[PDB]
RNA sequence: GAACAAUAGUAAGCACAAUCAUAGCACAUAAAAACGUUAGGUCAAGGUGUAGCUUAUGGGUUGGAAAGAAAUGGGCUACAUUUUCUACAUAAGAAUAUCCACCACACGAAAGUUUUUAUGAAACUAAAAACCAAAGGAGGAUUUAGCAGUAAAUCAAGAA
């Protein structure tokens, strides 16, 4: 790490600076940020103040990347959002009056909602006691649950897809499947709940 | 469309894996006779492109280098109409057109700030604008 | 006395190569050219191979001038890797210092 | 490539001194053989070895003349003397194992 | 453990001069090079001939002045002339010092075919930098 | 207060950490009481003044040349890539890098997002005409370098308060992350060869 | 052989520290790391103790050290669709293990056969092309590396 302990993470949100007069405690926070003369790290290349970005997209885009092809990973994430948009637009056209104002045509809304349904609620961690390993359920933290949902999405669409079907279209199908709570990822989430509920009497082993 | 391909070199090879001249192909040779100005009662609209070109650099777009010495030689005279990017009036019309079809589905895409970002990123170019609007 | 019998052999080998350097060059010119008749080139091959074995540039071996180590020798200083460190660590070589970056 | 270019290529070669007539890729090596110095005649090759015979002989004579005192040669002589005293020396010719 | 051109710690009774008291990684940091010449520059030739000549002088000066040499020589090469700077103890009578100076200057000049300069600085004893 | 090393050079005697802490605390008791004129002279001998501490940047004044109004120059460097940016405040929104349009020179959307970041933060996307000259590095190294140069060159046209906002966003701070060397005996900068235990 | 509201320890030497290098500082990385441990490795870098050889355990010439039943370590290329081929820097076209009335086909030879080139007195060494298209369809017990411009992917030069 070329940054010393004094350097801190920069603040990028423009709206945080343009309307500071409506609050007092937050004003004391950033006025002392430079009054303490604390050094600020350089702005990361990925994050930007553009209003069209989203933090959950960047993390998902990074995991899709293999090697160092950020261009290819960004290209795949662009097509997948387009592919989802095309399918929802077509379904909207062929619908009745009541069905028309039900379909969502916002890929970002679909993407955010899809991952919030693939996150497990309670995980498992092996614990060694008496020379044997017992799968003990634990209340997984929010960051772990969010990361675990993304990994399951990538793992499924990389392994059990056909060789002919492209990556952007295969991932688009699973997002719609997870949006309706019927995708194989949702099945895997329930399977982890099945094992956690089966070993509900082993929760006493953990010591935290 | 892609008149520069009627004179440039051809990737296709033969049984000896040796490149063939563009005049070997019958389709190009006969179509070549359809652009030499000798007949009456007709008009031909041409377009020199780069996306499908062979052995041409990405940056080159002017008619002379795309056609080369031979291509430009057998095309004079002509009227080199130049296609430009969007003007500020056109840019607003294209953006408003998508908003009428509910294409730009981002929450903040309806504001002027989103319009400024689209103008800067796309450089008011129709080709880049379509790619951006397809996923935002 | 050279430091080893191997070093003495190299001196004889280099000396023999120098004497027959020009004569080999003239004959080798005929072989390496395709415009001369093939009959003459075959005769040249017989003559070039009739020269003494030690008079061959490829048989010259680059050793260290101090300890005669057959390998691990820098060509610029003509010294073995062990001897080069021995001279350089004491500061006895100008402009040579431990690399730090 | 036209006949005009062939004359210009040859005419330029004539003035600057290169080969005028066409020459094969393999046939240009004979020009390279005489253009450059042969490997066996470079000063780096035949003068690679310092003349240890003169270096050793000169310091040998200066040692006997009292102008140069070599510790290392004195060490060998002192130890060689002790071996003779202990009774273990180098036998003469024809005395190793024939007796 | 590194052992290149180092003197090991042994209580506090062994004198050490400035040259021997610094590890080889201190070269060009605390102590300079005992010899300076053009051969080891970037685009200069004739570097092996200088090296072998340098080693010979390290062995000739050490043997010409037995016991009375203080520490390592310093060899400077300017133009085609060779300057040798030495530290010599007060051991031999001044008559012998001038004999050896005259002997060394003539013999080396006719051996390397270059003029030789021999400058001497006399010290009462070896200069001690640490310990003692 | 005096540093332990400085105090040892004032009393000409070696001290210890426990002794130094006790002495300083005693001065605090002396300084916390009502102060007399003689005591203040005694105390001030143990006082030391720190240098001026500030993180404000030096605003480069605007330059005018050959009827040219409101043009400033900036210097930026990031990951073996130096960028020279001069920005005119009297033109429309366009950037000319190395004699070519920026869109042609930066096909990657992310790279063109880096150039937007300084201008978009100040809401002056179309109010400045710029020409740039960047050399060395890859596509991202040049894009980051041009971003840094614009941030420093735009400080002239912007008020001082928003310059502080620029620093808090990380625009004005150079990126110190550079490629490391390859150690002798390792596959890469940190990766080592396979370690067979037996 | 220490108790800081201090109860026997003291000041110097080596090491750590600080400093220096990587052309600003900082951070980071290099560099450093004593006394000892493993009779650790090196008589074949060179020198040398002791022991041995001396018309021979020395010196020179010519020719020759093949070969892999099998086991294992470290690597390169792969087992493709985030892929292959071509154009070109990254907005393109085309191919795609299957269908079949016949055909013919993807990824992947670095290997092998033949031809040619480069070096050299000598090609057995290296490289290019043509032909050829095999194993391989993500790998058992077990195990290695990495904390940020790092892992990983890709490109280039130099030492001899
Ligand atoms: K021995
Ligand atoms: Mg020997
Ligand atoms: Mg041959
Ligand atoms: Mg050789
Ligand atoms: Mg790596
Ligand atoms: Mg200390
Ligand atoms: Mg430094
Ligand atoms: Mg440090
Ligand atoms: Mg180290
Ligand atoms: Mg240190
Ligand atoms: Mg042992
Ligand atoms: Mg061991
Ligand atoms: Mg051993
Ligand atoms: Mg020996
Ligand atoms: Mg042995
Ligand atoms: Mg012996
Ligand atoms: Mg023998
Ligand atoms: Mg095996
Ligand atoms: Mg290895
Ligand atoms: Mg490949
Ligand atoms: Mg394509
Ligand atoms: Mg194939
Ligand atoms: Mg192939
Ligand atoms: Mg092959």
């Amino acid at each position: 790490s070329r940054y010393g302990p004094e350097y801190k993470d920069p603040q990028i949100d423009k709206e945080y600076y343009r309307k500071p007069l409506a609050e007092q405690t937050e004003e004391e926070k950033y006025e002392r940020d430079f009054k303490k003369t604390q050094l600020i790290k350089a702005a990361p290349a990925t994050k930007t103040s553009s209003v069209f970005e989203d933090p959950v997209i960047s993390k998902f885009t990074n995991m899709m990347m293999k090697g160092g092809n950020k261009v290819l990973a960004r290209s795949l994430m662009t097509q997948t959002l387009e592919a989802v948009k095309r399918k929802q637009f077509a379904k909207y056209h062929a619908a009745s009056a009541e069905e028309q104002a039900t379909i969502e045509r916002n890929p970002y809304t679909i993407f955010h909602q899809a991952l919030k349904n693939c996150e497990p609620v309670i995980g498992l961690v092996p614990i060694l006691k008496g020379g044997h390993f017992y799968q003990v359920p634990v209340p997984l933290a929010d960051r772990r649950r969010r990361f675990l949902a993304m990994k399951w999405m990538i793992a499924e669409c990389r392994e059990k897809k056909h060789r002919r079907v492209l990556m952007p279209e295969k991932l688009s199908q699973e997002l719609l499947e997870a949006f309706h709570n019927q995708g194989p990822v949702i099945k895997r989430k329930h399977d982890m709940h099945k094992m956690a509920e089966a070993n509900r009497a082993l929760a006493h082993y953990r010591w935290w | 469309d892609g008149v520069n391909a009627l004179w440039g070199r051809t990737t296709l090879k033969r049984e000896d894996k040796s490149p063939i001249a563009p005049e070997e192909l019958a389709l190009i040779h006969n179509l070549r006779k359809m652009v030499k100005n000798d007949w009456q009662g007709g008009a031909i609209v041409l377009t020199v492109s780069q996306t499908g070109s062979l052995f041409k650099p990405r940056n080159a777009y002017l008619p002379q280098e795309l056609l080369g010495k031979e291509g430009f030689d057998a095309l004079d005279p002509f009227i080199p109409i130049l296609v430009s990017n969007y003007n500020p009036k056109e840019f607003e019309s294209c953006i408003q057109y998508y908003l009428e079809n509910n294409w730009l589905q981002h929450e903040k895409a309806h504001t002027e700030e989103g319009k400024k970002e689209l103008l800067f990123l796309s450089n008011r170019n129709p080709g880049q604008l379509e790619r951006l609007c397809a996923y935002l | 006395y050279y430091v080893d019998w191997k070093m003495l052999r190299d001196v004889k080998r280099r000396k023999m190569a120098y004497e027959y350097a020009d004569e080999r060059l003239r004959i080798n010119s005929l072989r390496k050219n395709t415009i001369l008749p093939k009959d003459l080139q075959e005769v040249a091959d017989e003559e070039i191979a009739s020269l003494p074995r030690d008079s061959c540039p490829v048989r010259i071996r680059n050793r260290c001038v101090m300890t005669s180590r057959p390998r691990g020798v820098k060509r610029r200083w003509r010294l073995s890797r062990i001897v080069f460190r021995h001279l350089a660590d004491h500061g006895q070589l100008s402009g040579v210092q431990r690399a730090m970056w | 490539l036209s006949e005009y270019a062939v004359r210009m290529s040859r005419l330029s070669a004539r003035l600057f001194g290169e080969v005028a007539r066409p020459t094969d890729s393999k046939s240009m090596k004979v020009v390279k053989l005489f253009s450059e110095q042969p490997l066996a005649k470079r000063k780096e090759t035949y003068d690679w070895y310092p003349n240890h015979n003169t270096y050793f002989a000169l310091m040998g004579t200066l040692r006997f003349l009292g102008l140069y005192r070599d510790e290392h040669q004195d060490f060998r002589d002192e130890q060689l003397r002790l071996k003779k005293l202990r009774g273990k020396g180098k036998p003469r010719k024809g005395e190793g194992k024939r007796a | 453990k590194n052992r290149a051109a180092r003197v090991r710690v042994s209580k506090g009774d062994k004198p050490v001069t400035y040259e021997e008291a610094h590890a080889p990684h201190y070269i060009a940091h605390r102590k300079g090079w005992l010899s300076l010449h053009t051969g080891n520059l970037d685009g200069e030739d004739h570097a092996a001939e200088r090296t072998v000549e340098d080693v010979f002088l390290r062995k000739f000066m050490l043997g010409t002045f037995p016991g009375c040499l203080a520490d390592q020589l310093v060899l400077k090469r300017r133009a085609n002339q060779l300057e040798i700077c030495a530290l010599v103890l007060r051991q031999l009578p001044p008559h012998k010092f001038y004999f050896l100076v005259g002997y060394s200057e003539t013999l080396l000049s006719h051996f390397y075919k270059c003029p030789v300069h021999l400058h001497l600085q006399t010290v009462p004893s070896k200069v001690v930098y640490k310990y003692i | 207060w005096l540093i332990k090393e400085e105090l040892e050079e004032m009393l000409v005697e070696k001290l210890s950490d426990q002794d130094y802490a006790q002495f300083i605390r005693l001065l605090e008791r002396l300084s916390a009481l009502p102060c007399g004129a003689t005591e203040e002279d005694f105390v001030n001998r143990f006082r030391r003044s720190i240098p001026i501490q500030s993180k404000k940047q030096l605003i480069e004044p605007l330059q005018y040349d050959e009827q040219g109004m409101a043009f400033s120059r900036g210097e930026g460097k990031r990951k073996t890539a130096k960028a020279e940016v001069v920005v005119y405040g009297q033109g429309s929104g366009r950037i000319d890098v190395n004699g070519v349009d920026y869109l042609l020179y930066f096909p990657v959307t992310q790279d063109r997002e880096q150039l937007m970041f300084p201008l978009h933060f100040l809401d002056r996307l179309g109010k400045h005409d710029m020409t740039c000259a960047v050399s060395g590095g890859g596509r991202s190294a040049q894009a980051g370098a041009v971003r840094l140069a614009m941030a420093r060159a735009l400080c002239s046209f912007v008020t001082e308060d928003e310059v502080e906002w620029m620093r808090q966003a990380g625009l004005l701070t150079a990126d110190p992350r550079v490629r490391e060397r390859k150690k002798p005996g390792q596959e890469g900068a940190r990766r080592k060869f396979t370690w067979k235990k037996r």
